């Protein structure tokens, strides 16, 4: 390895060399200055952004003394043999010339000694204390160490002497992964096809370690294609076989398609086939929709030049069955973005304190992995009206509302968190995350039109054989009152009594294709049963509160300045 | 001669639920 | 035990395969595309799918050499010790050829870190993210983790450069099935009346073990049956039977569902009388889907799910779902109306989606949710804990029945007495598409019920039921087994008497007229004219909705 | 919070140890009605662990302690579920009303929020401040946020025009125009009337008070 082998993070780059490196090869600047430089760096983040690369690459770098010490590798059966190997460790790298010692894994070695209860951790946690920074500190020794958990540290390690400088190792951005991508690929046999600015563009929240698997894989996957059926020997390959072997853009496709962020690993939503062609009307809502999750993704020069912030938040809410979770399975689908999917109650949890664990939990790895698209299907269950649950069952829900407020919109970053909400009644949520901020747009999703009808018949029976003769136009036209449901439950039903005619018609052929497609008398049977789903007195309690919106709404219409 | 060893092993901790009532 | 014997997953079998073999056999490729290749596997999924046995598998076929890691066999109570033993296995491994290891039940051994109290097991965490990734951390060494409970583990262990990818190997699939079953019984003489494809057809969610239970239970039945008839040729007139399969088959259940399984009762199509349109709607929805799904996805369509009866008391629901679970193949889970609820926070929900999770895993399955009235009701009560967790349940349930899942053949069986306080979201097409109603039964009707209730007994020649149809006017199913118990009743009142008599000193062996006319003047007709004129008014709304 | 036993109040411990330390120290309770209920209202609870919390704030904020100038400063928006002990003076003793923006107040919230955006020259907000009436800052920022949605789009259509064959150097009075016709008030008069009656309430606490001399 070398120094151009870690990329994303020049600045932490830099800040480590210069302790590292400078007071080495020219000590003169701090003699002059008359102050000796830091000795003690803490590389703290997630996993696999690049620490134990720095280390490597800074024990290739320089040519003084490395010692690396693992963190359970210290530790022995017998009592004060830990602290012993910790002192021989410590004496051999400070007799030699001004070496460096890295400290691989340190929250093993080093918990806080208040909070432990067994005794040679502490003992040991005392040593490394004195050898850090007591009387005869150190001479011309640097210290390194690696961590995912800073917090669950010492402090007494945490301070000018022993720690002074913590670089924070963090997920790079869009020309951090470039780089990373232009290095994880120049000793492999590219093909000519490869744009890496789109792969780097497309790529959210990769963390650089799930970069090198992203290519390792699609290279297997190239390999693939041309060992199945051009050479399959097991006993020697062809060279000829082997120059042809340029790993090439649907093979990056596909790489970036099935793979994950290594962060969202356990949250991956299983994989769902919805299309926007597969959502029919609400052609307003889509548009809008794909302009309020691509825009501040897309076009973040144009937000920044402008010096405003994208507006977020989303709620639906309308009778039940009308594309709330259809447009939610789309977005999840045909989205750029990460999606983290929810049901209602799944993050409660009987202990005290743990359903806002899991809040604050899912929340920090959304804005960690951003840009993320998080769903909250069915809101009712987890956002009520704080205080009207006279019936206590402990007051955990207040709770609960309050954890979601101040997580959505409190002491954060701002990073680009959408959060898309779906309920069918609107009036149990709080009043205080109906508020701009959090749900800004509430948008509400009707009962299909005429054409709206017209249009999820088209959708739904986009792939279904049907007869040439057939017409929908009669069958929007004659519901009136219908849900999208409804309309699928029609189509389902025609498919039952076209499979059943099949079915039996094939068993009296083979008794002694018939039915190629559905047809008129087919859809004529399944429509003698049709029902609405949702009665009058929902809708008329949904139009009432869409009217008060109105009327929140509608002192304006439009007016002249 | 002889010589001693260390062990820590383990303790007991305390954990708090939340019922609800009707 | 070799590739052939693992079989039923192919494409796990060849993401194992590929990585473990190619990289030691032609390394040539690898020199040449200038990638290294993953050097790490998770294997995840349900208990007893193959896991351990695609790795013994894999270790007696390859010429590398295997190193074999349980769970908690390498922890100590000394400070310092099973790190030590980490140690000294990788070291070992590593010294030698080009090796693999093994780490079965890695869940035990790391968990998160951050969730838990002691120390040992967050060193052993760090020494095993250390030994994976870290200076100089590997050179030819592969290695192969076995889990059942993935989500439990430290994150930090679940990234490249440590476990490279995670296969799911999972439940295979009605072809899977077949080769299972084509594996097990290579080795045991068989009979040739016995068809293992319609076997594999019939079985569902039986994954790996389970088939092997059911090899080994027919086997058992077969010598059971011969051995106790019976007192060299005995050996080679041993052969198993289709009957000994199917005796396996009624008998087992899959694991995953073996703590759900319900007690055999016995009620077949023929002994629900009436309702005749209902029965054969059910059963064009139930068998439909998983009988012919050629023509579902030839047609581009998903077939209904829910089904819902609501009638008076006792006309035949609960009924009709015992005749389901006895004369369907898929999977049964019954449920009690309240039996999910708990005290606890949380908790009546998650019992929710656990049933939901087992149904959908062992797909396809019919779950019977009987009486819904009590999990159901309507959504936005009288505020308080009157519906704080009344509505919470709901939300659980509307967003398992439908949404961001996966159609994956879970048909809902409703059972209500009151519907009219259900919530509506719930009886909405694409959750429960079916409103079914399930009328006092007609004279024709009551004859027919009264004809399937009296087909096991002694009945006398010139005996008919047609008046004894036709004199209710307005009894129920419940009614007709009340007079039909009480007829018996007074018939082995009568043989008891007539033996006692001749102990004393078969005399009727069937039921009489007069047993019948006795018995039945004293009926009950306990449906009341209120609860009908309820019933109809609903079903005549419903009517005028439609 | 925490699920173990008493490590919600260690941890409250462990926070004001800090503050007191690092003095001088601001502290700020986001919504301290989550951790500061009204004690015993709680029918079945988790072994009493919020009155334990609430009672934990309770000393440590007063009680066998100095003043080593640590300042508490709560935010919530239901004030009726704080208990009256936290809101004594000497605990919390300033309660200060944050009411709805007057009209020179939305006007000058327009202008702070308008304050690193191009644009238009004859642009005036005195018609927008004079228009939104029962509008708070959020609602404000919405307006905005959708006028900058608007210029964003139309910049984003002449690129594409652009490439075909500054467009939009800075936002117009047609993106607002246009922004405003779906701009709500977030808080309704139920709301609004609550919390009036609260401060009314407060105010009648101060009763018998005028310009009086000794
Ligand atoms: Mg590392
Ligand atoms: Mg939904
Ligand atoms: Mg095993
Ligand atoms: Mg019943």
């Amino acid at each position: 390895v070398g120094y151009d082998d870690i990329g994303g993070c020049r600045k932490q780059m830099a800040q480590i060399r210069e302790m590292v490196e400078l007071p080495l090869r020219h000590p003169q600047l701090f003699k002059a200055i008359g102050i000796k430089p830091p000795r003690g760096v803490l590389m703290y983040g997630p996993p696999g952004t690049g620490k134990t690369l720095m280390a490597r690459a800074v024990a290739n770098e320089t040519g003084a003394f490395f010692f690396l010490i693992n963190g359970p590798e210290v530790m022995s059966k017998m009592a004060g043999e830990s602290e012993s190997n910790l002192r021989k460790a410590f004496e051999e790298a400070e007799k030699n010339a001004p070496a460096i010692i890295f400290i691989d894994e340190i929250d093993s070695i080093a918990p806080k000694r208040d909070k432990t209860n067994g005794e040679v951790e502490r003992r040991v946690v005392s040593q490394l204390l004195t050898l850090m920074d007591g009387m005869k500190a150190r001479s011309n020794v640097v210290v390194i160490a690696a961590t995912n958990r800073p917090n669950s540290i010492d402090p007494a390690l945490r301070r000018f002497g022993r720690f002074d400088r913590e670089v924070d190792i963090g997920i790079p951005d869009a020309t951090g992964r470039l780089e990373v991508l232009r290095i994880h690929t120049k000793n492999m046999k590219l093909a000519d096809d490869v744009d890496l600015e789109a792969l780097a563009a497309e790529t959210h929240g990769y963390v650089g370690a799930d970069i090198a698997s992203l290519c390792s894989e699609a290279a297997m996957q190239q390999i693939r294609e041309k060992m199945d059926l051009i050479d399959l020997d097991e006993d020697e390959i062809d060279a000829e076989v082997l120059d042809s072997l340029g790993v090439t853009m649907d093979n990056f496709r596909f790489a970036l398609g099935n793979s994950n962020p290594s962060a969202l690993r356990e949250t991956v939503v299983e994989s769902v086939n919805v299309t926007w062609d597969d959502v029919g009307g609400l052609d307003e809502i889509k548009e809008e929709l794909k302009e309020t999750v691509e825009y501040p993704v897309l076009h973040p020069d144009q937000y920044t030049k402008f010096g405003l912030s994208p507006s977020k938040g989303v709620l639906f809410y309308g009778p039940p069955g009308t594309g709330k979770t259809l447009l939610a399975k789309a977005v999840a689908t045909e989205v750029s973005a990460n999606f983290i999917s929810v049901k209602g109650p799944e993050l409660l949890s009987m202990w005290y304190g743990e359903s806002e664990s899991n809040i604050r939990d899912i929340f920090d790895k959304a804005r960690a992995a951003a840009p993320t698209v998080v769903f909250l299907d069915e809101l009712d269950s987890i956002a009520k009206a704080r205080g009207g649950s006279l019936g206590d069952a402990g007051g955990a829900s207040d709770r609960v509302v309050n954890q979601l407020l101040t997580e959505m919109d409190g002491m954060n970053a701002k990073k680009n968190v959408f959060v898309i909400g779906a309920t069918n009644r609107p009036d149990q949520i709080d009043p205080a995350i109906l508020r701009p901020g959090r749900l800004d747009q509430l948008i509400y999703v009707p009962l299909p039109d005429e054409n709206a009808r017209l249009s999820i018949l088209n959708a739904q029976l986009r792939k279904t054989p049907l007869e040439p003769g057939l017409e929908l136009t009669a069958i929007a036209k004659a519901t009136q009152g219908f849900s999208g449901a409804d309309l699928l439950y029609i189509v389902q039903r025609a498919a039952k009594y076209a499979i059943k005619d099949s079915i039996e018609a094939h068993r009296q052929h083979e008794a002694e294709d018939p039915v190629p497609y559905i047809t008129k008398e087919h859809f004529a049977e399944a429509m003698k049963t049709a029902k609405r789903s949702v009665s009058d007195a929902e809708l008329r309690r949904y139009e009432a509160y869409s009217q008060q919106m109105k009327a929140s709404r509608g002192q304006f219409s439009n007016f002249n300045f | 001669a002889a010589a001693a060893a260390a062990a820590a092993a383990a303790a007991a901790a305390v954990a708090v639920a939340v019922a609800v009532a009707a």
